[PDB]
């Protein structure tokens, strides 16, 4: 639920000091892309559903 | 990417 992104949003805000020395933030900011994405069509289908 | 719309956030609204 939160126990594995709470992680991820440590290490995104941690890894804001360096910035060039971890390549991998692309890929777990595309996550996070697919994260907002698929709440937002939950929260559009769940005011289509009531 | 937003800000309220990523902390609201479960595995049954994944699908």
């Amino acid at each position: 639920s939160a126990q594995l992104e709470q992680l991820l949003y440590r290490y995104r805000a941690i890894q804001n000091h360096p910035k060039e020395n971890k390549l991998e933030i692309k890929a777990i900011e595309d996550t996070f892309r697919n994260i907002s994405r698929d709440q937002d069509i939950y929260e559009t289908k769940l005011d289509t559903l009531r | 990417i937003k800000l309220q719309n990523l902390y609201n956030w479960t595995p049954s609204n994944y699908i």
